[PDB]
């Protein structure tokens, strides 16, 4: 996700900002707990007033590791190993928070570097603080697909069998009428139920996912092309794919009412939220 | 909240089959299963270590429908849930602190369960209508927050 | 839409200072530039190759000169934005396609400009108010999604 070019203007940024880490670090803080009230939930412990030695400290502790972040740009998840343990164990703050950190990280910086704070900096500076939030998080559901969350989505999608293409068209029809901005995607489409164009696109994408059952072990080749399309050529926001595997869990959670337990599902979410990974990998 | 009437109609038909007992404990057993960062709101429930001692957990099973019943006497006040919720927004701010996304994500789970427990009764059509109501209600817990 | 007499006035005060092609012109090819998908609605602008060709394409420039003016007039509005923004909101629906989450990508990188632009006067408190602003923006655009 992050090219050489973007490591480079990592270092370049974070080389400026210097020994005002802690200070900025501080800033973003105070500018995440102002525009975003809701994240005040996780530091109800904390004297929040401005200027506050708790939220100092607590920035230049966030500053620190990523300066640490940035030294190892290139084996970060071994570098935030214990940093990821401590969110996903311990401290357990719900990911969308860190999008929300990120943005007011970014926002301090564009405040503080003006010459340094160009295009594709930004661009740069916004993958870099999406790809540590990645790695925070990375542990939350027991990290990538365990064998046990293998063999569970082997067995149910075994039991979906020949209907796999059925419940893909009945999935887009969940998602069009739950999420209509969805539908700003197939304008060429007649969306109405029962269409033939909703029931060969569903078999398409059932298709695509019997493929990624097939290959779990090896998902970013067998979707390569599958990646390269909706990234270059479909561009489809990548908050979308979440709407899709959610219509996709309520589907086979209505056609499998012995084979969707909690343990399944858990696992489903888990294997449906990869392969939203691997489709979103390439876009930036 | 506006709904349409056929909404509001699948709505409430389908809720008068809900036993709030039983999906209370569904729906929340399955959210700490299935996003375990919100067990960190349970502590004191005892064992949550695995899908089967979360989902037998009886403290698990009376919170759920504790839950559930609040949000059964919200569907009968649709067309002011702002105001319907306004206190247990105040509490789960200001006493539990609890992150409003988590609101969402039981929103989510709940959604699933009625799929499971209803099948085909479950059609495309009546999920529209409940995610509307289950981001209503999100909306409304989270809309005192500050 | 909902501001205390504080946040109105440090919204107004700011804006007042701001050049809006300029600002306009930068806000749309950063947009271009930082979330490469949206590009997806301006084939017909020319070369978007690298940052420098989006951030120089006069076509760029222009549209960004429309967006934000329109947002601009927005501002003299804020306690009606729904109904200032319904017709367009119809327009990007019905004609145009365009996912409502590109609104809110625009109003994060809007956000940055402003920071980027006016450095220590873009205070914690100013891009709070900011934040309020760009989010019922983007909520009264997506409004009449259907
Ligand atoms: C770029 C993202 C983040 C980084 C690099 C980061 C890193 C850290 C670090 C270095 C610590 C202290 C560990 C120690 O020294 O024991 C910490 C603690 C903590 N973090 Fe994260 N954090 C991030 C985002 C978040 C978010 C989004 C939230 C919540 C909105 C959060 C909530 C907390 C809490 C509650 C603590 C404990 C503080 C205390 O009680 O001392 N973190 N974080
Ligand atoms: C699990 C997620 C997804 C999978 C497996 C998937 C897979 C596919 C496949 C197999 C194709 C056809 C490629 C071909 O023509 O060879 C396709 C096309 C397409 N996809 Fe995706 N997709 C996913 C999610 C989404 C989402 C969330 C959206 C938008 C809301 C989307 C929008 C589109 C569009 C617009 C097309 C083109 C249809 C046409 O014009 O024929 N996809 N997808
Ligand atoms: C549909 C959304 C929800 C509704 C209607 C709701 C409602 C309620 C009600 C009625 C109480 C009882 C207050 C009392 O008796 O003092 C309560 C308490 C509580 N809720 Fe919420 N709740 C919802 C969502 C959530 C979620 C998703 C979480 C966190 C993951 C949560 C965590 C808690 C906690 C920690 C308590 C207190 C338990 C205790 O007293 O030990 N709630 N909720
Ligand atoms: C603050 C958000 C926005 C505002 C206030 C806004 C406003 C406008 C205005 C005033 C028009 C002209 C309508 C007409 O010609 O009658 C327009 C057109 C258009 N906008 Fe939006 N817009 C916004 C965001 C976006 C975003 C984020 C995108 C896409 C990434 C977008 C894509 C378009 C397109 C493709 C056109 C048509 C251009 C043409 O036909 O020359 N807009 N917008």
């Amino acid at each position: 996700m992050l090219s050489p070019a973007d490591k480079t203007n990592v270092k370049a940024a974070w080389g400026k900002v210097g020994a005002h880490a802690g200070e900025y670090g501080a800033e973003a803080l105070e500018r995440m707990f102002l525009s975003f009230p809701t994240t005040k939930t996780y530091f109800p412990h904390f004297d929040l007033s401005h200027g506050s030695a708790q939220v100092k400290g607590h920035g230049k502790k966030v500053a620190d590791a990523l300066t640490n972040a940035v030294a190892h740009v290139d084996d970060m998840p071994n570098a935030l190993s214990a940093l990821s343990d401590l969110h996903a164990h311990k401290l357990r703050v719900d990911p969308v928070n860190f999008k929300l950190l990120s943005h007011c990280l970014l926002v301090t910086l564009a405040a503080h570097l003006p010459a340094e704070f160009t295009p594709a900096v930004h661009a740069s500076l916004d993958k870099f603080l999406a790809s540590v939030s990645t790695v925070l998080t990375s542990k939350y559901r027991g990290g990538v697909l365990s064998p046990a969350d293998k063999t569970n989505v082997k067995a149910a999608w075994g039991k979906v069998g020949a209907h796999a293409g059925e419940y893909g068209a009945e999935a887009l029809e969940r998602m069009f009428l739950s999420f209509p901005t969805t539908k700003t995607y197939f304008p060429h489409f007649d969306l109405s139920h029962g269409s033939a164009q909703v029931k060969g696109h569903g078999k398409k994408v059932a298709d695509a996912l019997t493929n990624a059952v097939a290959h779990v072990d090896d998902m970013p080749n067998a979707l390569s092309a599958l990646s390269d399309l909706h990234a270059h050529k479909l561009r489809v926001d990548p908050v979308n794919f979440k709407l899709l595997s959610h219509c996709l869990l309520v589907t086979l959670a209505a056609h499998l009412p012995a084979e969707f337990t909690p343990a399944v599902h858990a696992s489903l979410d888990k294997f449906l939220a990869s392969v939203s990974t691997v489709l979103t990998s390439k876009y930036r | 909240m506006h709904l349409t009437p056929e909404e509001k109609s699948a709505v409430t038909a389908l809720w008068g089959k809900v036993n709030v007992d039983e999906v209370g404990g569904e729906a929340l057993g399955r959210l700490l299963v299935v996003y375990p960062w919100t067990q960190r709101f349970f502590e004191s429930f005892g064992d949550l270590s695995t899908p089967d001692a979360v989902m037998g957990n009886p403290k698990v099973k009376a919170h759920g429908k504790k839950v559930l019943g609040a949000f059964s006497d919200g569907l009968a006040h649709l067309d002011n849930l702002k105001g319907t919720f306004a206190t247990l927004s105040e509490l789960h701010c200001d006493k539990l602190h609890v992150d409003p996304e988590n609101f969402r994500l039981l929103g989510k789970v709940l959604v699933c369960v009625l799929a499971h427990h209803f099948g085909k009764e479950f059609t495309p059509p009546v999920q529209a209508a409940y995610q509307k109501v289950v981001a209503g209600v999100a909306n409304a817990l989270a809309h005192k927050y500050h």
